RNA sequence: GCGGUGCGCCGCGACCGGCUCCGGGACGGCUGGGAAGGCCCGGCGGGGAAGGUGGCCCGGGGGCCCCGGGUGUUACAGCCCA
RNA sequence: UGGUAAGCAGAACUGGCGCUGCGGGAUGAACCGAACGCCGGGUUAAGGCGCCCGAUGCCGACGCUCAUCAGACCCCAGAAAA
RNA sequence: GCGCCGGAGCCUCGGUUGGCCUCGGAUAGCCGGUCCCCCGCCGGGGUCCGGUGCGGAGAGCCCUUCGUCCCGGGAAACGGGGCGGCCGGAAAGGGGGCCGCCCUCUCGCCCGUCACGCACCGCACGUUCGUGGGGAACCUGGCGCUAAACCAUUCGUAGACGAC
């Protein structure tokens, strides 16, 4: 019941509208890697953007005023905080069952992360269109710990390559052991085809 | 690196709209966006159509731009798409993607019980080819 | 309507949260950058200000006024006898900052580095690292301290040492050292925690930390002064003795 | 044995944007998102299932803590697969965005 | 409008054996291999004929300032061959009024060292970038030969001794100190 | 005129009613591209008061029919005269259609003036609509579909149906 | 048994009427007594050019098969008109 | 009509606000729709329908546009010559 | 008088009503194989073979459950079920997978037989996670644990008072 979705090659806003919608209908979202998130536009005039949103501070006390959150995953969360009603309860009550990370930690490295194909770079922008990366604007503003998600996130590549290796390895032994079989699972076989689970 | 072209003679699936789930054939290219086509042994008349609702197949065959559906039809049943689409790996998912949403709750349950027996006698065989994987090491 | 005549402002926005420091001892933010290249060493010390006095020494910079002259130095004094390090800490690098991995202390903690562990040492049975003491001599647990280094030499990138000050060869009052963790900045994790490891109840001099004619950054609290007005807190001017209301304060 | 109901989210009420009409709810049904399938779900019961501190009687067993606002589809709100539901009491804004159970009991098929 | 198909062939030649994994093409010949990406232009990249002696570049439904992109392309892997089969020198020149320019070389060809430009004490360092070897030519007083494959690298390596030598706060015109970039050619010639 | 929808062609022939001085005054017909008869009507007073003294009053419409299409099915070349105010100044213009259907094309006519020119289908009057012969038509967006062997791909099928899944478990596929 | 009235509380069904919003069938009218189009064989006859088929000529792609020009009215495709 | 103009001053006609809620214009005395007993169902106006926020989550149609100051909806809330 | 491990129930807070255990990612390109040369300590590069409106498909897959008895036919004997170890797991460390046995059956899975079980007489909160979360005490057997903080006093590196 809990929709984890990964950020690489997604829209800032696109996701943010579609996880916020699921977030308010009671669902326990993740969204993970928001370093790999991207934003429409050239990648200076979103730098501009995020720019222009640090100089606004509480001129008589800073502290108070505008926190100005670096983190990819944190600028994601607050981009959906802006398209919820976060000053009701259903809307407080929403923004906990979000759930965002830099990077893919745990709990949602070792199980399979869908897509939003409404939400998607590849779908949604013109291939001359260009685009800026949520992790380099995070970086290049105050973000600290790019280097550091991009040497843990480079180790479990290198991990889940090991179980795709060993899942490809499992699938060559079930085609082979199905062909194998095939004079005694006929009848079985046969009546999947009727019904067009196999054909 | 393409492979299918929008060319004169072209069959093409359509996806959705009127015709969802036939072939037409690219008899001339009207606009940028917009083909003149025509099914006649596919019970589709000579109409304009959109690409946007049409996936080409890997189906030309020789007829001029200009040529009116009698010429369509006699390259069509001489080329035999009909069958040569029945015989294709795309149109063979195509009516099991049928047969599956046709299902009956009884036809669901023969199914159900088919699978779960087809699975153990195949988990059984994956265990036993995977002791050869581990025996062979010692 | 604007500034009549532009003075610069009085006092930094940088130290702005001007508070009691809630730490008496001079916390490290920032160790030095280590380099695998470097053979190991300790990275900072823990002093105490004895006093302060004058030196005479023979400046040596061609070209200046005072080339070949005799100086007169203000120096201090800071007394700093040999440290004890009694445990290691181990840091995970994460995406979220850099977490404490995992902790090991010596077998024999001194009752300097005991204290520190208590608010009031006369009433307390003294029973801190008791029940950990006991891990180093029995099998089953030396078995799993060596899991902890071995864990550590493998996941842990910042390798910190424990060391407390030797209190009791100090003239001063108070009993209870004073515990830090200093950086180990040095070769690969592996050679900086079997060298650590080595050290662990051991005394480090200041001379096998710091040397002569070296640039160090001291790092303490600054002598407190107490509730002061804006013209002792911040140098501001001072208004006309006909001021009603005080002439010791922002107008 | 089984789950004999179709899982539905009390999204919120028939609201304007300035006024909202507690006595019809809209609901999200599981799978349906078009005006084409929801011709299945109208006119079937629907159950907001909660349970509250107090043991209330339960027909055909024994008192449970287990409470039901029974309604009753109306009709197709929009154009996605949502769905208007009409309850015996206007439902507590308590549920919005909590499980209602849209049932096949009223068949038509 | 949309034009249906702009196209252009690079005739390459049979000392080159030209590939490409997708649109990054390989440039392989007498003296080395050239590898540039094109991941960022969206064309289709066609190797044709047995012996593979010419490259098809086309760009279907491209917009003016797109078609544009489709000789760009060819220039390139034109570019890339000629730095294969001949590679490129970029014979430049030390003008001076006054002050003889010290130009010496070090790390094998990858450093330039430049001294008493305008009879200034601080020395400019100016690295090469990685595949292109300057020297100093011999029967010449003042010259710069710098030599690479890849066009990219020894053209911006010759603008960086260049900017390095900037004449600031003078008349230009009255001023005419620097290492200029005097002459475009190819090491091995046609 | 509102250009709402395809258009359809009528023929509209109108005459002023017959004076004692004018028992049988001359017809005049129009080729009106107008969504239905009854704006095809108002849009035929407009045009006949601009060229002639005569207004519905001093007037009658004596057919309004749709003229349809006698080749529908034949792929063709409009070249379509135009009159419409910019925001300074009127223009003339000449403009050429390629489609099934002349409706079709001034249709197509008022979709691209507006998208260009944002000329509102009030502002223009089409003053002329004939179907052209290939080595007739000069806009070159027009004639690149003069070609006996037409061949172009469709490169980048950006997917739509993109709330079919809305979450789905594979990225989408553009290379068909 | 019938007539009248009510249910302790919580529920369900049925048919009838009112108002509704939808869905599915089937019938007919009108038009330029729709326009195009399907099928008869592109009917005997004459006609035009092109987004030009074959054939031919040219340029080279493949182990003789295929494309890019040129010529041009049916050819080893069709198209428009009388 | 006076005034360079003014959310300025002064008239004509009609409609408003004042005396008036309500839907829309984020927010407004007057703009737009529409005027009100208390309710159930249905349907609209003006406005809308990524998310806030009910409603496009249609495989909507055709274009146009890249901005290192984009643009984005009567009154209306910011620009010209060039 | 409390921490770890092992009956009979009381409240109180509620939501839920099968699981998906993971390539990287490209998009004017993919995916899976593969024998053959190459480098690599079995991982890559080629080659060729297929698939590609993804069918080695999230238009997906896995689990699919009235229960029991007797007796057959497939399927299983490398199986199933619980006891001592071998071999795995840091970004916010977990329920895995192995060979060995003390081990219990030849039941489970798929057909087909033999019929039986409140058949509660048309009817709602049924069916899960769940021996859930939290708080009190009632019993009981092991394994065990014997602290500190604050005040007061003191200091003066501190201090309006607290604090330090």
């Amino acid at each position: 019941q809990v929709l984890v979705l990964d950020g690489r090659g997604h829209l800032l806003g696109r996701l943010a509208a579609i996880v916020a919608k699921q977030v308010l209908l009671g669902r326990k979202v993740v969204v993970v890697r928001c370093e790999g998130i991207n934003i429409s536009g050239n990648f200076y005039r979103n730098k501009l953007k995020y720019l222009a949103f640090l100089r606004k501070r509480m001129n008589t006390n800073p502290s108070r005023g505008p926190y100005h959150f670096r983190a990819p995953s944190r600028i994601f969360w607050r981009t959906v905080r802006g398209m919820l009603p976060h000053k009701t309860k259903r809307g407080q009550a929403a923004l906990d069952r979000l759930k965002v990370f830099d990077g893919i930690p745990p709990p949602y490295d070792k199980k399979k992360r869908m897509v939003v194909p409404a939400a998607l770079k590849v779908v949604r922008l013109k291939p001359t269109r260009k685009f800026a990366y949520l992790g380099r604007l995070a970086h290049e503003v105050g973000w600290k710990y790019q280097a550091v998600t991009a040497t843990l996130e480079e180790k479990r590549k290198e991990k889940a390559k090991i179980h795709y290796r060993k899942k490809k390895q499992i699938m060559r032994l079930r085609k082979q052991a199905e062909k194998n079989v095939e004079k005694k699972i006929s009848k079985f076989t046969e009546v999947l085809k009727t019904h067009g689970l196999l054909v | 690196v393409f492979r299918r072209f929008v060319e004169v003679g072209r069959v093409a699936y359509v996806s959705f709209g009127p015709h969802a789930g036939k072939l037409v054939a690219i008899v001339d290219v009207i606009d940028q966006n917009r083909a003149l086509v025509d099914g006649p042994c596919t019970r589709v008349r000579r109409q304009a159509m959109p690409f946007k609702c049409m996936q080409l197949t890997d189906f030309i065959l020789k007829f001029p731009h200009s040529a009116r559906q009698k010429y369509v039809r006699k390259a069509w049943e001489k080329a035999d798409i009909n069958t040569k689409w029945a015989a294709t790996r795309w149109a063979k998912k195509i009516e099991a993607r049928e047969r599956k949403a046709k299902m009956t709750d009884f036809d669901r349950y023969k199914v159900m019980k088919a699978k779960k027996m087809r699975n153990r006698i195949i988990k059984n065989e994956v265990k036993k080819l995977q002791r050869a994987a581990l025996l062979k090491a010692s | 309507s604007h500034r009549k005549f532009s003075a610069p402002r009085h006092g930094s926005l940088g130290f702005l949260p001007r508070k009691r420091s809630s730490r008496h001892r001079g916390k490290v933010k920032s160790f030095p950058k280590d380099d695998p290249s470097k053979p190991v060493h300790l990275t900072a010390f823990l002093g105490y200000k004895a006093g302060m006095t004058h030196i005479v020494r023979e400046v040596d910079r061609p070209g200046s006024k005072v080339n070949k002259k005799e100086v007169v130095e203000a120096v201090t004094i800071v007394e700093t006898p040999p440290m004890v390090v009694v445990g290691i800490v181990g840091y995970v690098e994460t995406p979220r900052g850099l977490r404490t991995f995992k902790t090991v202390f010596a077998e024999h903690i001194s009752d300097e580095c005991k204290r520190r562990f208590y608010k009031n040492w006369h009433k307390s049975k003294k029973k801190a690292f008791t029940k950990y003491c006991k891990k180093w001599q029995d099998d089953a647990g030396k078995r799993q301290l060596d899991k902890d280094f071995s864990s550590m030499k493998k996941y842990c990138q910042v390798i910190r040492v424990l060391a407390h000050t030797q209190m009791r060869l100090l003239p001063l009052r108070q009993k209870k050292a004073h515990l830090m963790e200093i950086q180990v900045n040095g070769g690969t994790v592996a050679e900086k925690l079997d060298w650590a490891r080595e050290r662990l109840e051991q005394q480090v001099p200041v001379s096998q930390v710091f040397g002569q004619d070296e640039m160090i950054d001291v790092i303490g609290v600054t002598k407190g002064k107490g509730y002061k007005g804006v013209t002792s807190r911040w140098h501001t001017k001072k208004l006309p003795r006909k001021t009603h209301r005080g002439l010791r304060k922002v107008a | 044995s089984g789950r004999l109901w179709c899982k539905a989210i009390f999204a919120g009420y028939k609201r304007g944007l300035r006024n909202q009409r507690e006595h019809t709810a809209l609901l999200k049904i599981e799978g349906v998102y078009a005006r084409d399938e929801t011709e299945f779900y109208l006119g079937k019961r629907c159950a907001y299932v909660y349970k509250a501190k107090n043991n209330t009687v339960t027909p055909g067993g024994k008192p449970n803590k287990t409470r039901v606002i029974w309604g009753k589809v109306t009709r197709a709100h929009g154009n996605s697969g949502m769905v208007r539901a009409k309850f015996r009491s206007n439902l507590p804004a308590k549920a919005i965005g909590h499980r209602i159970r849209v049932m096949l009991y009223p068949s038509r098929i | 409008m949309k034009t249906i198909l702009s196209n252009q062939t690079v005739d390459i030649p049979e000392n080159v054996d030209i590939s490409l994994k997708g649109r990054t093409v390989i440039v392989k010949g007498p003296r080395g291999t050239l590898r540039r990406d094109f991941n960022h232009i969206n064309v289709e990249l066609s190797l044709l004929g047995k012996k593979k002696k010419r490259l098809r570049v086309d760009k279907w439904w491209g917009n003016r300032k797109e078609l544009a992109t489709v000789r760009t392309i060819c220039s390139h892997v034109q570019n890339m061959i000629k730095g294969v089969t001949l590679g490129f020198r970029y014979k430049m020149r030390s003008v001076y009024a006054h002050f003889p320019i010290n130009v010496v070389i070090q790390e094998n060809g990858s450093l330039v060292e430049i001294r008493n430009f305008l009879g200034e004490k601080y020395i400019r360092r100016v690295r090469m970038r990685p595949g292109v070897a300057c020297s100093v030519s011999q029967a010449q007083k003042d010259e710069l030969v710098l030599e690479g494959n890849d066009i990219e690298l020894v053209s911006n390596s010759a603008a960086l001794i260049q900017q390095a030598t900037t004449v600031k706060n003078k008349d230009i015109r009255k001023f005419l100190d620097g290492i200029y970039v005097s002459e475009k050619g190819t090491v091995q010639q046609a | 005129t509102k250009a709402s929808g395809t258009l359809r062609e009528y023929k509209v022939v109108g005459r002023c009613l017959p004076t004692s001085k004018s028992p049988a005054p001359p017809l005049y017909r129009m080729r009106i591209f107008a969504p239905n008869h009854v704006v095809a009507k108002s849009r035929f007073w407009y045009f006949v008061l601009e060229l002639k003294k005569m207004k519905k009053s001093s007037g009658e419409i004596v057919y309004c029919g749709q003229v349809f299409e006698k080749s529908p099915l034949r792929v063709k070349n409009f070249g379509i005269w135009l009159r419409y105010d910019s925001r300074s100044g009127t223009h003339n213009m000449y403009h050429e259609y390629r489609d099934l259907i002349m409706a079709s094309a001034v249709t197509q006519c008022y979709r691209d003036m507006g998208a260009r020119h944002r000329a509102r289908a009030h502002s223009i009057q089409v003053m002329k609509v004939e179907e052209m012969a290939a080595a007739r038509c000069p806009r070159p967006a027009v004639k690149q579909f003069h070609d006996s062997r037409i061949r172009f791909p469709l490169p980048h099928r950006v997917l739509r149906r993109q709330h079919k899944p809305r979450f789905t478990a594979k990225r989408p596929n553009t290379f068909f």
